[PDB]
């Protein structure tokens, strides 16, 4: 009923998807391809429509060459790895995995309210009420997350998929991490970095903690609390940490602002002994019940208009283009378990 | 304002990853 019951038995099952992934559990003949969603470095997520059941989909497909290329197979791994084994009310499921001469395919559930970045971009700023509805469930996804070991890393609106029922789908997990103590790679979006990545230190989990700051700060305020035109002057502008806050933000919001966004470590609120409860029991959060939220049982304060399955109206257009196929197998070896 | 300071800099669109 509450998270941390869904903990014990969610680790479990965790640990044993991860532990033995499932692999090559449909094939792209299956899949009517309808429509371009989204693009990324090594590809694109396009809807799709399972031809035997005529259920959609989100099929992200990927350029196994590219991916070697640009020297990204650890964390393309670590995204259907990860991906295949959690399951988690506000978190994209994976339905399907396979791959073929030239690319790896991912089929989740499809969101077919679009992303929050549309919306945010349109309306300008969300609602204190709104936006603690939308940072309510991060929380609770951080919470699952974190239990597992798992870093996220990518936390922004660009991400983080509305559904018909207004609640959140977190997707694109190709910078999650499973990592025990604390890791070094230089990833994540400039404005959502914490200054310990930029810095080169070493990093944990509070990462993702920092990012939940720039997230509700930027559903708040409609700009993020750093930004500039080239990322070198963001990442300037993160490590002095000299945060501003509009004059409408509540007292409340700004203080949970001020220890989320908070440059040291022995400080930062989601990183204290008393983990995420140091959040959920701020006074920002006074009227969240983490119960209901959880259930899905909170009224959404925007529910996408949808007019039908398949109804791709809350996205953007992008320019397609033909899933090419090799005769020859390319970078079998590099993407053997996937 | 820093509303539209925002909305005149080069970083209102869908923002990438950095990535080693
Ligand atoms: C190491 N690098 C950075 C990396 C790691 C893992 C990856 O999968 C990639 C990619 O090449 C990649 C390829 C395509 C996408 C992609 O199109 N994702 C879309 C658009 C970008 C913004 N996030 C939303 C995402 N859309 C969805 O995931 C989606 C899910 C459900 N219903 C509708 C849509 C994202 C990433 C690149």
């Amino acid at each position: 009923e509450s998270v941390k019951e869904f903990l014990a038995k969610a680790k479990e099952d965790f640990l044993k998807k991860w532990e033995n992934p499932a692999q090559n559990t449909a094939h792209l003949d299956q899949f009517e391809r309808i429509k371009t969603l989204g693009t990324g470095s090594f590809g694109r997520v396009m809807l799709v429509k399972h031809m035997e059941t005529g259920n959609h989909y989100a099929m992200k497909i990927l350029d196994k060459q590219k991916v070697v290329k640009l020297k990204e197979i650890e964390h393309t791994l670590n995204e259907k790895r990860i991906l295949q084994a959690v399951n988690f009310p506000f978190l994209v499921k994976l339905e399907f995995s396979f791959k073929d001469n030239s690319n790896l395919y991912m089929v989740m559930e499809y969101a077919p309210g679009g992303e929050m970045f549309s919306h945010l971009r349109r309306i300008g700023r969300f609602s204190e009420p709104h936006a603690r509805f939308y940072a309510a469930q991060i929380v609770l996804t951080f919470e699952y997350l974190h239990s597992l070991d798992l870093i996220y890393r990518d936390l922004k609106p660009e991400n983080l998929m509305i559904d018909q029922q207004g609640y959140i789908k977190v997707t694109d997990f190709g910078l999650a991490k499973r990592v025990k103590g604390r890791t070094w790679t230089l990833c994540g979006t400039p404005e959502y970095l914490a200054p310990e990545i930029i810095l080169s230190k070493g990093y944990n989990k509070a990462v993702d903690w920092w990012a939940l700051g720039v997230l509700i700060y930027e559903m708040a305020a409609g700009y993020p609390p750093f930004f500039a035109d080239q990322p070198i002057q963001i990442y300037e502008k993160i490590v002095s940490g000299k945060v501003r806050f509009p004059s409408h933000f509540s007292s409340d919001l700004k203080d949970l602002l001020r220890n989320l966004l908070q440059v040291d470590l022995t400080k930062r609120f989601g990183n204290l002994k008393n983990g995420v409860n140091d959040i959920k029991n701020h006074k920002w959060f006074a009227t969240t019940d983490w119960i209901a939220i959880y259930q899905r049982k909170v009224e959404a304060p925007f529910i996408p208009k949808f007019k039908g399955p398949g109804d791709t109206s809350n996205f953007d257009d992008y320019e397609e283009e033909e899933i090419r196929v090799s005769i020859n197998e390319k970078c079998g070896k590099e993407f053997s378990e996937f | 304002t820093t509303y539209a300071d925002f909305i005149a800099s080069g970083r209102t669109g869908r923002r990438n990853a950095i990535h080693d």
